């Protein structure tokens, strides 16, 4: 006699969706950012990407 | 002194061009010279040439 555990389960997941969105121009803008701890940093925002 | 949080602006005195559509106008000018009283000149460049 030669025993064997069973195996390890390995199960393959599939999914998907579809969306339909809208999206529009923006000029860019700029603005400094302090935060906590002294933080300073220097933030640019692209409204159009 | 004070590296507070600023608010966000499009106003940019001047953003550079590699990061949005700017402005320009060069006209190209042709001059042509009268040096003396009496000038030798030609007709208007014909651009279309």
């Amino acid at each position: 006699f030669s025993g064997a555990p069973q195996p390890n389960q390995h199960h393959t997941l599939v999914y998907g969706k579809s969306y339909h969105f809208t999206i529009t121009n923006g000029l860019p803008e700029f603005r400094h950012l302090a935060t906590t701890n002294s933080g300073y940093y220097a933030q640019q925002r692209f409204k159009h990407i | 002194t004070a590296a507070v949080t600023t608010a966000w602006s499009e106003q940019f005195p001047n953003i550079s061009a590699s990061s949005t559509s700017r402005d320009i106008n060069n006209p190209v000018i042709v001059d042509y010279s009268l040096p003396y009283f009496e000038n030798n000149v030609p007709k208007d460049v014909g651009i279309y040439d």
